[PDB]
């Protein structure tokens, strides 16, 4: 429920390489939902490539 | 077959006995089918991994008051001066104190002014009760490049707040606050040097003498009513630069000056508003000539 | 550039033994959860004009009053953006009644958002006879095709439950409602703002 | 020819697991058996006019709102063949009293399927006054000559019990009913069909 | 001898509270002579050895829903068109769907038209609360003989359904359900071939990105009101041959293709139909022209 | 779905029963939040010992 935010400073470089492509800057400032939940219904088979 | 042995119980009929609690057993039949029908837990229905509505998590929501400029220009040992409202001085009070006055015109001969204040999340919910209690933070960011230079100092003063009431408003007498007539040596203060630092949080503990402070504010204050406002507070922080601002001309001769709000340990104390009115959310009209709706106390 | 510290002025001491110290000579109470509020009645009209043979959803009086912010759950629903679970209402008589008359309350289901003339009058229902109980209290179960509901999105209707108003004669009664043990807001966001007085002047 | 199969779509997941889910969510209640529906009031009448002393069987009510199928009791009968077990009626009054009279309400048992004028008026009996108790609550035990009854056959009368109705002036009240925790239907057939919307139009 | 010890109890005149539960003590005066008067258990009462009225088994009732005749000129990736009502396309939904319409004359200016709907005795349940979920459970049959061959696809389409609102119906828009503009390449499907099988049940899972799905069907829906419908029903099968139906003349050059409906899992949740009117059992009047009693939603 | 098997219990309406007792159960209704709502002990309240 608090410190609906965030703020700054960081460390130096980064990679967080999702898949492809990286970016390289001062680590990162982000929030996230304090520990998220599914909240929705995701069994009914799934499928792939 | 036998006869009755029970004695004759008293009675009162006072259906909804003490509604206005939030324990206990409520006696509305619910339109339902099982007589115990009830929900399962927040698990799943929310994302939020925390209680959403614990009154410490809900005043511990950051929020920004003041967005100050400070130029080279400025003279040391002034608090900030500049518009926005208050700052070099905030009140450092639970409450808001910050508002602006909606003038609409209804004829020649009149117009109507309605109070509009810019709560953050703590001043939100401070204006459900009576009296409060807490411990104020404060986080002071200075926006600004690795190549200005400045020692800005904030220093808490307890009591009253050096004030110029209006017609209609309260704001700060910052001529009562300069380095002069308002010597901060014997107050807790703290310098932030730009070139070291850019942030800092300042905690301020509860300290009035007095159990619990008003949660009145600048609701309805005035030349002739501003002693809510008074005691609704405690203190305020003033930030007055200690050093003046240094800044070459390849970048700008200005900063601004962010400060979030926020209260933790708090301790709200009577289920009711202080203000003379119902709580009440400003609407936004269509046009800055509308008519708001006003919400009276009368009841029929 | 970066850093950042924090510092606390005075010298500290347990905020919260001070604070229990002091809740226990001015007050006697601990509010800790904004929940409970939602479990405490609180008036939203001091008069809710109605007539005769009239099914009046609540819905007609609870669009007015949830923009208002008068009472608790009103207040509180502009700080999140997620609502779930039901409702309670209590409405007290304060209409003049007639011995050449039998006044009685009944209070239906419905959908969300629908005219009382697109259902019907049957399932659950409650009924009072302000002659010997002048308050009429109600819950309203969770009917929902979802788990949460946002308030005011799309054109969702008849997706949760609503409340139908009746009464054989012309009625006029305070209003006060809570949600159950049940009900609560999620989603936390950014608080609007707040009104002041206002008495208008001449310059 | 011959053979047959069963294909089930998508990837399973216990239905039940789900649905429990749901329902602790949207819900709260999990309705299993459809004999809990027969514990259950509700309304056939919402206004049943009748006059002052006049012993009136409740048949003359009942055989109307049973092929209705506007209650329970009715709607679920269509899917049976057989009934057993007692049966509860609630009277909420809704007639203007008049200080000069003392209104009472009076009930007594009587053969299922007879006329007010070939039956005595005693037994057990239950009495209200409507200026104390708006509500006149009542359970017909079941007294049969047989465990079981078809619903409307031969000229089987006084075979069980019935319900007669009584007031010293002209009444008006709801009427709805229940069995009792003994009422039961029997011997599954198949649906009759529903009826929609009526409105009318030109060509 | 001694006086009273006992606290005034507070009160309220609330007669039958909550009397819509089906839990809890009823307060009816039991015109009898024992007062814990109560019959034995079923057993002897009826031949029954299953509780004949467990919701599960009810709706576990299987019935009839179409009777599709399929020729050997139709064509393929085309569900079987042809009157009755519906059919390729099932609404595969709990609620009912099909509907006729009984027009009688009341005067040469207007016309009485009521909804008659064939519900299955799942569907006939259904209508007694709001919402619905479950797996819907079809079992298709095609009456023929050893002689005829061919190749019925059965895929399923989550989503809105392909209509043509009438004025006063809704039906199916085979046009927009042809194997051209219908792809059931990726959907769910079936092929049952009439020379190795002979039926075929499918079972189909709830799924709506939705907890619940309403239960209005196909009440009261039309041109102008023909939402309910959609949202009570999550999908649709669609039933079009893969392979033309092959048939010597020593036979028929017709094949009967019954259809069953039933549900299984199945989970009701507001005691109380979503109908804009009270639930009514049809009555077939003595004559075609005799008019049938309407039921509203007024009380005094 | 079972009936009633209490008796029915006499009454008088007497509200307010012997309200000028010291000891016993008072049926106001406390205006707060608390239904048991309570302060603590007199110590730091003042400055008397007895």
């Amino acid at each position: 429920e608090l410190a609906s935010s965030t703020s700054e400073n960081s460390v130096e470089t980064q990679e967080i390489t999702t898949f492809h492509d990286v970016e390289t800057p001062n680590r990162i400032d982000t929030p996230m939902a304090q520990d998220t939940s599914s909240a929705r219904n995701m069994d009914d088979t799934h499928s792939i490539i | 077959k036998p006869r009755n042995q029970q004695q004759v119980c008293p009675l009162q009929n006072v259906p909804a006995w003490g509604y206005s609690l939030y324990k206990g057993i409520d006696m509305s039949v619910p339109l339902a089918y099982d007589p115990n029908n009830e929900l399962g837990d927040l698990k799943d229905v929310f994302p939020s991994a925390v209680d959403e509505m614990a009154i410490g998590y809900v005043c511990g929501n950051p929020a920004v008051k003041h967005v100050l400029t400070w130029k080279t220009t400025d003279a040391i040992q002034k608090p900030i001066a500049n518009g926005d409202d208050w700052g070099g001085v905030i009140p450092v009070g639970m409450p808001c104190y910050s508002k602006s006055i909606r003038t609409i015109k209804i004829s020649e001969t009149e117009n109507r002014e309605t109070e509009v204040i810019d709560a953050a999340p703590c001043e939100y919910v401070a204006n459900m009760f009576s009296y409060w209690r807490a411990t104020m933070c404060y986080r002071i960011t200075v926006v600004k490049t690795a190549f200005h230079t400045g020692r800005l100092e904030i220093f808490f003063e307890p009591g009253v707040i050096p004030v110029k009431p209006t017609v209609n408003n309260i704001g700060p007498d910052q001529d009562q606050l300069t380095g002069a007539v308002a010597p901060s040596d014997n107050n807790y203060k703290y310098i932030l040097d730009l070139t070291n630092d850019t942030e800092v949080t300042i905690r301020v503990p509860f300290v009035s003498n007095k159990m619990f402070l008003k949660t009145a504010g600048i609701y309805g204050a005035n030349s002739e009513n501003n002693w809510n406002f008074h005691e609704s507070f405690s203190g305020f922080l003033c930030i007055r630069p200690v050093t003046k601002l240094m800044a070459p001309d390849t970048v700008s001769d200005n900063v601004s000056i962010v400060v979030w709000k926020w209260a933790e340990d708090v301790v709200v104390v009577e289920p009711k508003p202080l203000t003379s009115g119902p709580t009440q959310v400003y609407r936004p009209p269509p046009t800055a000539s509308a008519a708001v709706e006003v919400l009276n106390v009368e009841l029929q | 550039k970066t850093n950042e510290n924090v510092i606390s002025f005075f010298d500290s001491t347990d905020a919260e033994t001070q604070n229990h110290d002091v809740l226990m000579k001015g007050c006697g109470e601990f509010i800790v959860n904004l929940r409970t509020l939602l479990r405490t009645f609180r008036t939203i009209t001091d008069n809710w004009i109605l007539q005769a043979n009239t099914k009046t959803p609540i819905t007609d009086l609870t669009n007015t009053t949830d923009a208002q912010g008068r009472d608790y759950m009103s207040y509180l629903s502009y700080l999140y953006r997620f609502y779930r679970g039901g409702r309670r209402y209590k409405f007290f008589n304060t209409t003049p009644l007639k011995q050449s008359q039998t006044c009685y309350i009944r209070s239906f289901l419905m959908p969300r958002n629908y005219s009382a003339d697109e259902i019907n009058v049957d399932g659950p229902s409650h009924i009072t006879y302000p002659v010997i109980n002048p308050v009429h209290e109600v819950e309203v179960p969770f009917y929902s095709q979802y788990r949460k509901i946002p308030i005011a999105s799309t054109s969702d209707k008849g997706y949760d439950s609503s409340l139908m108003y009746f009464s054989n004669t012309s009625t006029t009664q305070i209003v006060a409602r809570a949600g159950n043990d049940d009900f609560t807001f999620g989603w936390m966001i950014g608080p609007p703002q707040l009104q002041g007085e206002t008495r208008s002047v001449v310059p």
